[PDB]
C-alpha cells in the first residue's frame, strides 16, 4: 500500500501573534503563525504581504533586533527543535542567518512545555526545553550554526520565565514550585562564567500563580499574574491587588501595549479582555474589564487602538477598543474551522463537507462548498419571471433590462443602481418574449411567439414585422446580429436584418425542440434539436445537413461557442444530461463527452470573462471553460432559472440573475474559491450526521451550566423551536436537529443529568423503512472512574419532532456505533455488540465479542469489522453470517496514542497516532500478524477521518485540531516509485525556510524513523513553482510509463496539473 | 508483630555476599546471546529478586565466570520458550566447605527478551531485547500553548475534590479532541497508580516512576504462568496498570491449580508480610524457587510432617507442608509462631504455581 496526502485545507487556528519591525524598518508588521505556516502582513490604518511554510510545527516565534541591525529579525523554534534566524528581504525572499538543531540526547522536556525567551540587549536566546537546565544561544555574528550551552537549574519544576530590564547583566525571573510552594526567583547569567548568579531578589507567591511579565525600563521589575492575585516585584518594593473582576476564570495571555508598559492586555480563559493598568514611580496597579473577544490563545496590540486577538477554539479577531468606561468591539472576523472534531459529507454524489468545529462559546457549524461566488449588488422582487434579455436604449453600454413571463413582457430601465420599470415603444408587451436584443443597421428587435418585430432606435417605432403566412404561433426562436431563424412546431424559417426591413429567405420542413445561429458577421451554421431525439446541423441559405444522434427525453438547449480558439457545439437535456461535442466550422461534423448538472432541463447562455464562457442554468447552475479541454465548475447559488450579462453605467461587467420570485443583479468572482458558511452554536459541537430524507443534520452537542443550576448565555440547545427531555460547572447533552437549507435549529432533546453523548448514526435497520437518528450515551459519575451503564437511544425525527422510539441498556459506555449490514453495530467498553432491528420495534443482541482492548474505534467494510483502542491497538475481525459470531482475523499490540483510524480496503487500514504522525497497518497461518507498511509525520492532530469526493484511487478527508483538512489516496506502486525520486530531487532545488531538510520533517516521529509509503502531495505539487531549467534538472533521471521513458518537464507538468485537480486549490495570499 | 524487612534479605542462605554495583544494559532492540541456566523456572519480572543455590559443577561455571564480567543470564517463561528476562547477579557467594561447592547468588530481573533461537548441559539464548515503551501525557500532543503555564498543579494533601480538580484542568484540552475528560483519565499512569495504590493500602513509600511501579506490583499479584506471560508481553508502563487493574478487581478468589473448582483463599486473606509485597521469590535447600503468596487464613488444606524451622523464609517462623484436601497436590505452607509474642502466631504460604485466580459466580 502506497499513499498520497495532500492539504485541501492550510490550518486557520492562529498559534501565535508578533508585531515589530520586519519587513522594513518604516513598516509595522504583524507575524501570525498557524502551525506550519507564517503569514506577514504590514500594520495599516492590514496588507498581507507574505506567506511561507516550515516543515516544522512552529512552536516559539520572537523578533528581536540584533546591535548594529537595520530591522528585526525573527527566531523560530519549531516542535523538533529546528531553531533559526530569519531575514525578509524585497521578488520576495526569506533567509536563513543561522540554523541548527537544539535537541540534547538527554532531557525529560518540562511538563510546562517548550518556552522561547530573548533578553532585551539581544545577548542571548534563552531556551527552557527540559527539567534542570536552562539553554542558552549566544547571539554573536559568527554563530550562524546557533551552537549553544546548558546552564543546570536547582529548580526542576519552572512554571514560566522571562528575562528582566534594565539590568547591570542579562538576567532571568522565573516562578517555580517546590514542596514548601511555589516562588519567584531571578538569576544573572554571567556571561564569562556562563552559569548562573545569585540574582538581584527572589519571593512563596499565590499558590496558582504562573504568568511571568517583565516590566520596561523605567520602573523595571515583574508582575506575576495568578488566579487571583496579581502582583508586582522588582528589588523590594512589592505590591499586590486582589480584584474581584478576574476572580471568575484564568488569565492565559497577555500582552504589553505600550513601549512604557503602563497598560497591559489580558485575554482570560473564557473569552474575556481586560486591561492591566500600572498607577504612577509605581504605586499601584488596576484591572478593568474590557469585555468579550474570541477565546484568546494571543493578543497583539497593533495600533491606534487596534487588536488582534489570535483565537484557537473560534475565528481571530480584529477588535477596536474605545467618558463612557473602556470597551472593546469587533472590527474584523477571521475563519477558523479549528478544532475540527466531527466532520460529514453531503453530496457524495456539488459536494459539501460540515463540520463540527469550535468550542464552548465559539462552537459552530462550518458548511464548505467549492465554487464560483456571486457578490450580489440588487435584488427585485418579481414572480415567474421565463427569460431575461440585455438591451441598450441608445447609441453604449447596456441600460435596459427587459424580462418576459408567461404571455407577458416587462421592460426595466437603469440609470446607475436604480431600476425603473418602463414601456419600449414598438415592444409589444402582452406576449411572452422569446428572445429581444440590439441588431444590426441601428436596430431592435422582439420576437414573440406571435410575431417578429423590428424596432428603430431615434424615435423608437415598429418599423418591420413579420408574422407567419399562416398567423400560427412560433415555438422556437433564435437570432444573432444580422440574422433569425425561427421555429413553427413543424417547419421552421430563416430571416435577415436590413435596415428597415426583415425578409424572409428560406422556408424548409422538418422530419423542433430549440435553435442556435451564433456566428464563428453572419454564421453559415445553424443547430437544432428534434422524438427523433438528435443534435441536427444546418447550412444556411441552403439548409442541407451533418448531424449526431443522442437517442434515449428531449433536448431543451443547445448553442454553437469557442473556448480558447477551439469550436465545439453545447445541447443540454430535459432530464438534466450535457453532451458537448467538438465542431467543424466549415464541414460541419461533430464528435466527442457528456456530462449531468441537475434534472431540472439546462439553459446556455453565453457572456464575456477577454474570452467567453458559458452559464448554465440549472437546480445546480454552472460555469463552463475552457487550455484545450472543457471544464465544469460549480456556482455557489441555489437554482438559477435564467441569467444573461449585463453590462451598465452602475452595474458594469454584471450580471442578472433571475429564478422563480427574483431578479438578481450581481458582480461574479473570476476565479474559485472556499465558500465556508458559518451556523454559531455557542455551545460545543461533537457529532455531526446527515439524514437526507429529512433533510437536516443530527448534532451531538453539550453546554456548561453551574450550580443553583442554569446556563451561561443562549445557546443553539436552549433556543430550539420545539425542544424534548428524558427527565461548580456541570455538561449537559443534547441532539440538535439543524435543518439543512435554513440552518435553523428546529428541535433539541435534552439527555438525562450526568448522561454523556458520546455517539451518533443516522440509518435504516432491519425491515423498517424508516430512518433513525441513533445516540450512543455513557453515563459518568465523578466517584466512579469507570463506565458501568449507558443507553443506545433510537429517535425518529418527523413532523417538527423528535419521538423515542426505542432504548437499549447496557452495562457499560457505547463508544462507537456503526450501522452493519442492515444491523446495529455497537462498541461498549471492551465487547464489540451487534444488534438486530426487529418487528416489535426493538434492538435483540445477536453476538457479542470480548476483547483485550476497549472497543474505543469501531469502522466497518464489508463484513469485516476494525476494532481499535486510544492505545493504538488494532483488531481486525469477521462477521460470520453461517455462525451468528465473530472471530478475530489479524491484531497488532504496538503502544502509541491514537487518535483517529479508518478503512482504506479489504487489506489496509489507516491511523493517526502520537506526535503527528499517520500510519498504516496491511492484512498480508500466524498472517494473524498487521504489517506496518507506511509512516508519515503529519503535523496535525487528526480526529476524523471519511470517505468523501472533494474534486489516485479512492479519497479518505480529515479534519484536524488546527483546523486542516487533508485528502488521502492510494497509488499505484508506479507512481508511489516515480513520485518518490521526484520528492527526492525537489528537495535538492527547493529552498526551505529554516533550511529543514524535508526528510527529517516528514520522518515519524516521538523514537525516530524514516517516512514510508507516503507522498507529500504538499510537496510534490510545489513542482509547478520552480523555474523551468530547475524543473528540468529534477526530471533528469526518472522514468515516465507508457508500455518507459525519460520524463520530460512536460510529461510532469501535466501528470502534477492532474493532480492538482483533485483537492480545492489554495486562495493566494498576495 | 516482627522485623518486615527480614525476608526480602534472604538471611536463611547464609552469612555474607560479596556486592556488585550493577550497571550493565542492552541497547533496544539488539541481538544477543546470553546463557540460560539450567532448571531454573520461572517467570521473572524486571525489579524483582531472585535468589538461587547451585550444586552442579555445570551451572557452577557458568556462574564463576559469568562474574568476570557481564554478570547476567537469562531466565525463560515456559509455555517451550517465546519470551523471557534477563537476570543479573548483584550479590555472590562461593562455599566450598567440605569440598562441596554450593553457589549462592542473588539476582534481580533487569530487561525483557524475545527468544529467536535456543542452542545447547548449559543453553545459550539468541535473544531481542524488547523495548520499554515510553509514552508522554495523552494531552501533551494536543496541548493548548497558552494553557502550558497550568500543568503543574498544587500538590495534593495527605482529598478526593483534589481528583475531581486534578482530572479537569489535566484533561481539559480533550476538548479540542474527540473524547471526555474521564476517559483519558484511564490512560493516566498517576491516576491508575493511585487506584492501584489504595488496593495494595489494604494489604498494609513506592516507586513514583510509572515504570517501577507497574513492575513492583506486577510481582506482588498471584496469577498463573499463562497471565504471567501476558503481562511480561507487554510494552507499556499504562497497559500494565491497567491490566493489573483488571486483576485486582476481577480475581477475588484463589484455587487449587490442579483439581481447579477449588478454594483455597481469597483477596481478603491476603497480606505483606514482607516489605515487598504479599509475594516474593525464594529458594529451597535443593535449589528449588518459590514464589510463595501470604495469606492470613486458607481453606481445604491438610499438614502433614512436623512444624520446623530449618531453612524457613520467614525467621521466627515454623513450616509445615500444607497439600489441597481434595487433590493431595502440594500447595504450599502453613507457618506457626515459635515465640508467643509474635503477631501473626499463624499464616499460611501458598506457591504461586499451585494457585489458579477465580472469577467466583
Ligand atoms: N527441607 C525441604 C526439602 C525439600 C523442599 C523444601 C524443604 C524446605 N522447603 C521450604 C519450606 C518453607 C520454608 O520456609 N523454607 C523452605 O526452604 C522446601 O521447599
Ligand atoms: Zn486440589
Amino acid at each position: 500500500s502506497y499513499n498520497y496526502v495532500v492539504t485541501a485545507q492550510k490550518p486557520t487556528a492562529v498559534n501565535g501573534c508578533v508585531t515589530g519591525h520586519f519587513t522594513s524598518a518604516e513598516d509595522l508588521n504583524l507575524l501570525i503563525a498557524k502551525n506550519t505556516r507564517l503569514e506577514i502582513y504590514v500594520v495599516t490604518a492590514l496588507r498581507p504581504v507574505k506567506e511561507v511554510g516550515m516543515y516544522g510545527k512552529i512552536a516559539v516565534m520572537e523578533l528581536f533586533r540584533p546591535k548594529g541591525e537595520s530591522k528585526d529579525l525573527l527566531f523560530i523554534l519549531t516542535a523538533k527543535y529546528n531553531a533559526c534566524i530569519l531575514e525578509y528581504k524585497q521578488s520576495i525572499d526569506i533567509i536563513t542567518r543561522a540554523h541548527g538543531n537544539v535537541q540534547d540526547r538527554i532531557g525529560r522536556p518540562s511538563e510546562t512545555g517548550i518556552i522561547g525567551i530573548i533578553d532585551p540587549e539581544c545577548r542571548m536566546i534563552g531556551l527552557r526545553l527540559y527539567d534542570g537546565l536552562f539553554k542558552v544561544i549566544p547571539l554573536d555574528r559568527d554563530n550562524k550554526e546557533l551552537k549553544a550551552f546548558n546552564i543546570r537549574l536547582e529548580e526542576l519544576h519552572v512554571i514560566d520565565v522571562k528575562f528582566l530590564y534594565g539590568c547591570q547583566a542579562p538576567t532571568i525571573c522565573f516562578v517555580y514550585q517546590d514542596p514548601q510552594g511555589r516562588h519567584v526567583k531571578t538569576y544573572e547569567v554571567s556571561l564569562r562564567e556562563k552559569e548562573f548568579n545569585k540574582g538581584p531578589w527572589k519571593q512563596n507567591v499565590e499558590a496558582e500563580a504562573s504568568m511571568v511579565i517583565a516590566v520596561p525600563e523605567p520602573f523595571g521589575g515583574a508582575i506575576i499574574i495568578g488566579q487571583e492575585s496579581i502582583t508586582y516585584h522588582n528589588g523590594d518594593k512589592y505590591l499586590a491587588i486582589a480584584p474581584p473582576i478576574i476572580k471568575q476564570s484564568t488569565i492565559v495571555c497577555h500582552n504589553r501595549v505600550d513601549p512604557n508598559g503602563s497598560r497591559y492586555l489580558l485575554g482570560d480563559m473564557e473569552g474575556r479582555l481586560f486591561m492591566l493598568l500600572l498607577e504612577k514611580t509605581l504605586k499601584d496597579l488596576r484591572v478593568e474589564l474590557l469585555g468579550e473577544t474570541s477565546i484568546a490563545e494571543c493578543l497583539t496590540y497593533l495600533d491606534n487602538g487596534v487588536v488582534f486577538v489570535g483565537s484557537r477554539l473560534g475565528d481571530s479577531q480584529l477588535v477596536k477598543l474605545n467618558e463612557q468606561g473602556s470597551y472593546v468591539v469587533a472590527m474584523e472576523t477571521f475563519t477558523n474551522l479549528g478544532p475540527i472534531v466531527d466532520m460529514c459529507v453531503v453530496d457524495l454524489e456539488q459536494g459539501q463537507l460540515v463540520t463540527c468545529s469550535g468550542a464552548f462559546k465559539e462552537g459552530s457549524l462550518r458548511i464548505i462548498r467549492n465554487g464560483i461566488g456571486i457578490h450580489e449588488h440588487a435584488s427585485i422582487d418579481l414572480p415567474g419571471i421565463k427569460g431575461l434579455w440585455p438591451l441598450r436604449s441608445d447609441p453604449e453600454t447596456d441600460d435596459t433590462l427587459v424580462l418576459s413571463f408567461v404571455g407577458q413582457t416587462r421592460v426595466l430601465m437603469l440609470n446607475g443602481e436604480e431600476v425603473e420599470e418602463t414601456e419600449l415603444m414598438g415592444f409589444v408587451d402582452d406576449q411572452q418574449t422569446f428572445f429581444c436584443g440590439n441588431v444590426a443597421h441601428q436596430q431592435l428587435i422582439q420576437i414573440t411567439s406571435a410575431s417578429v418585430r423590428l424596432v428603430s432606435q431615434e424615435p423608437k417605432a415598429l418599423v418591420s414585422e413579420w408574422k407567419e403566412p399562416q398567423a400560427k404561433n412560433i415555438s422556437v426562436a433564435s437570432c444573432n446580429s444580422s440574422q433569425v431563424v425561427v421555429a413553427v412546431g413543424r417547419a421552421l424559417y430563416y430571416l435577415q436584418i436590413h435596415p428597415q426591413e426583415l425578409r424572409q429567405i428560406s422556408h424548409t420542413e422538418m422530419e423542433v425542440a430549440c435553435l442556435d445561429i451564433t456566428p464563428l458577421g453572419l454564421s453559415p451554421l445553424c443547430a437544432i434539436g428534434l422524438t427523433d431525439i438528435s443534435a441536427r446541423i444546418l447550412k444556411l441559405p441552403s439548409f442541407e445537413l451533418h448531424k449526431e444522434m443522442l437517442g434515449g427525453i428531449i433536448p431543451r438547449s443547445i448553442l454553437m461557442t469557442t473556448f480558447e480558439s477551439s469550436h465545439y457545439l453545447l445541447c443540454a437535456l430535459g432530464d438534466g444530461a450535457l453532451f458537448y461535442f467538438g465542431l467543424n466550422i466549415e464541414t460541419g461534423l461533430l464528435s466527442d463527452k457528456k456530462v449531468t448538472l441537475g434534472t431540472q432541463p439546462t439553459v446556455l447562455r453565453t457572456f464575456r470573462s477577454s474570452t467567453t464562457n458559458v452559464f448554465a442554468c440549472s437546480d445546480r447552475p454552472t460555469v463552463i471553460y475552457s487550455n484545450h479541454k472543457l471544464v465544469f465548475s460549480n456556482v455557489n447559488l441555489k437554482e438559477v432559472n435564467y441569467m444573461c450579462p449585463l453590462n451598465s453605467d452602475g452595474y458594469p461587467d454584471s450580471l442578472a440573475l433571475a429564478n422563480n420570485s427574483t431578479l438578481t443583479i450581481g458582480t461574479i468572482d473570476e476565479i474559485q474559491k472556499l465558500h465556508i458558511r458559518t451556523v454559531p452554536l455557542y455551545e460545543s459541537p461533537r457529532k455531526i450526521c446527515y439524514q437526507e430524507v429529512s433533510q437536516c443534520f443530527g448534532v451531538l452537542s453539550s453546554r456548561i451550566e453551574v450550580q443553583d443550576t442554569t446556563a451561561l448565555r443562549p445557546s443553539a440547545s436552549t433556543q430550539a423551536l420545539s425542544s424534548s427531555v428524558s427527565s461548580e460547572e456541570v455538561e449537559v447533552h443534547n441532539l440538535l436537529i439543524i435543518d439543512q437549507h435554513t440552518f435553523e435549529v428546529l428541535h433539541a432533546h435534552q439527555f438525562l443529568q450526568n448522561e454523556y453523548a458520546l455517539s451518533l448514526v443516522s440509518c435504516k435497520l432491519g425491515k423498517d423503512p424508516n430512518t433513525y437518528f441513533i445516540v450512543g450515551t455513557a453515563m459518568v459519575y465523578p466517584e466512579e472512574a469507570e463506565p458501568k451503564q449507558g443507553r443506545i437511544v433510537v429517535f425518529q425525527y418527523s413532523d417538527g419532532k423528535l419521538q423515542t422510539v426505542a432504548e437499549k441498556e447496557v452495562k457499560g459506555a457505547v463508544y462507537s456505533m456503526v450501522e452493519f449490514n442492515g444491523k446495529l453495530l455497537a462498541s461498549i467498553n471492551s465487547t464489540v455488540r451487534l444488534y438486530e432491528w426487529t418487528t416489535e420495534k426493538e434492538l435483540r443482541t445477536e453476538c457479542n465479542h470480548y476483547n483485550n482492548i476497549m472497543a474505543l474505534y469501531l469502522k466497518t467494510k464489508g463484513d469485516f469489522i476494525l476494532v481499535g483502542d486510544l492505545m493504538r491497538s488494532v483488531l481486525l475481525l469477521a462477521y460470520k453470517p453461517m455462525e451468528g459470531n465473530f472471530e478475530e482475523i489479524a491484531r497488532d499490540f504496538n503502544p502509541n496514542w491514537m487518535s483517529a483510524v479508518e478503512i482504506l480496503d479489504d487489506d489496509n487500514f489507516l491511523g493517526a497516532e502520537n506526535a503527528f504522525n499517520l500510519f498504516v497497518c496491511q492484512k498480508d497461518e500466524e498472517r494473524q500478524h498487521l504489517q506496518e507498511v507506511g509512516l508519515f509525520h503529519l503535523g496535525e492532530f487528526v480526529n476524523v477521518f471519511c470517505h468523501g469526493s472533494l474534486v489516485t484511487q479512492g479519497s479518505v478527508l480529515f479534519g484536524t485540531v488546527n483546523g486542516m483538512i487533508g485528502l488521502v489516496t492510494s497509488l499505484s506502486e508506479s507512481w508511489y516509485n516515480l513520485l518518490l525520486d521526484m520528492q527526492n530531487r525537489l528537495n535538492k532545488v527547493i529552498k526551505s525556510v529554516g533550511k529543514i531538510e524535508h526528510s527529517f520533517w516528514r520522518s515519524f516521529h516521538t523514537k525516530t524513523e524514516p517516512a514510508t509509503g507516503f507522498i507529500d502531495g504538499d510537496l510534490i505539487e510545489s513542482f509547478l513553482d520552480i523555474s523551468r531549467p530547475k524543473m528540468q534538472e529534477v526530471v533528469a533521471n526518472l522514468q515516465y510509463d507508457d508500455g518507459k521513458r525519460e520524463a520530460t518537464a512536460d510529461d510532469l507538468i501535466k501528470v502534477v496539473e492532474e493532480l492538482t485537480r483533485i483537492h480545492w486549490s489554495h486562495p493566494q495570499f498576495e | 508483630n516482627f522485623d518486615t524487612s527480614l525476608p526480602t534479605s534472604h538471611t536463611y542462605l547464609g552469612a555474607d555476599m560479596e556486592e556488585f554495583h550493577g550497571r550493565t544494559l542492552h541497547d533496544d532492540d539488539s541481538c544477543q546471546v546470553i546463557p540460560v541456566l539450567p532448571q531454573v523456572m520461572m517467570i521473572l519480572i524486571p525489579g524483582q529478586t531472585l535468589p538461587l543455590q547451585l550444586f552442579h559443577p555445570q551451572e557452577v561455571s557458568m556462574v564463576r565466570n559469568l562474574i568476570q564480567k557481564d554478570r547476567t543470564f537469562a531466565v525463560l517463561a515456559y509455555s517451550e520458550a517465546q519470551f523471557g528476562t534477563t537476570a543479573e547477579i548483584y550479590a555472590y557467594r562461593e562455599e566450598q566447605d567440605f569440598g562441596i561447592e554450593i553457589v549462592k547468588v542473588k539476582a534481580i530481573g533487569r530487561q525483557r527478551f524475545k527468544v529467536l533461537e535456543l542452542r545447547t548441559g548449559i543453553q545459550q539464548a539468541k535473544v531481542q531485547i524488547l523495548p520499554e515503551c515510553v509514552l508522554p501525557s495523552t494531552m501533551s500532543a494536543v496541548q493548548l500553548e497558552s494553557l502550558n503555564k497550568c500543568q503543574i498543579f498544587p500538590s495534593k494533601p495527605v482529598s478526593y475534590k483534589w481528583w475531581q480538580k486534578y482530572q479537569k484542568r489535566k484533561f481539559h484540552c480533550a476538548n479540542l479532541t474527540s473524547w471526555p475528560r474521564w476517559l483519558y483519565s484511564l490512560y493516566d499512569a498517576e491516576t491508575l497508580m493511585d487506584r492501584i495504590k489504595k488496593q495494595l493500602r489494604e494489604w498494609d513509600s513506592l516507586p513514583s516512576n510509572p515504570i517501577d511501579f507497574s513492575y513492583r506490583v506486577a510481582a506482588c499479584l498471584p496469577i498463573d504462568d499463562v497471565l504471567r506471560i501476558q503481562l511480561l508481553k507487554i510494552g507499556s508502563a499504562i497497559q500494565r496498570l491497567r491490566c493489573e487493574l483488571d486483576i485486582m478487581n476481577k480475581c477475588t478468589s484463589l484455587c487449587c491449580k490442579q483439581c481447579q473448582e477449588t478454594e483455597i483463599t481469597t483477596k481478603n486473606e491476603i497480606f505483606s508480610l514482607s516489605l515487598c509485597g504479599p509475594m516474593a521469590a525464594y529458594v529451597n535447600p535443593h535449589g528449588y524457587v518459590h514464589e510463595t503468596l501470604t495469606v492470613y487464613k486458607a481453606c481445604n488444606l491438610n499438614l502433614i510432617g512436623r512444624p520446623s524451622t530449618e531453612h524457613s523464609w520467614f525467621p521466627g517462623y515454623a513450616w509445615t507442608v500444607a497439600q489441597c484436601k481434595i487433590c493431595a497436590s502440594h500447595i504450599g505452607w502453613k507457618f506457626t509462631a515459635t515465640k508467643k509474642d509474635m503477631s501473626p502466631q499463624k499464616f499460611w504460604g501458598l506457591t504461586r504455581s499451585a494457585l489458579l485466580p477465580t472469577i467466583p459466580d
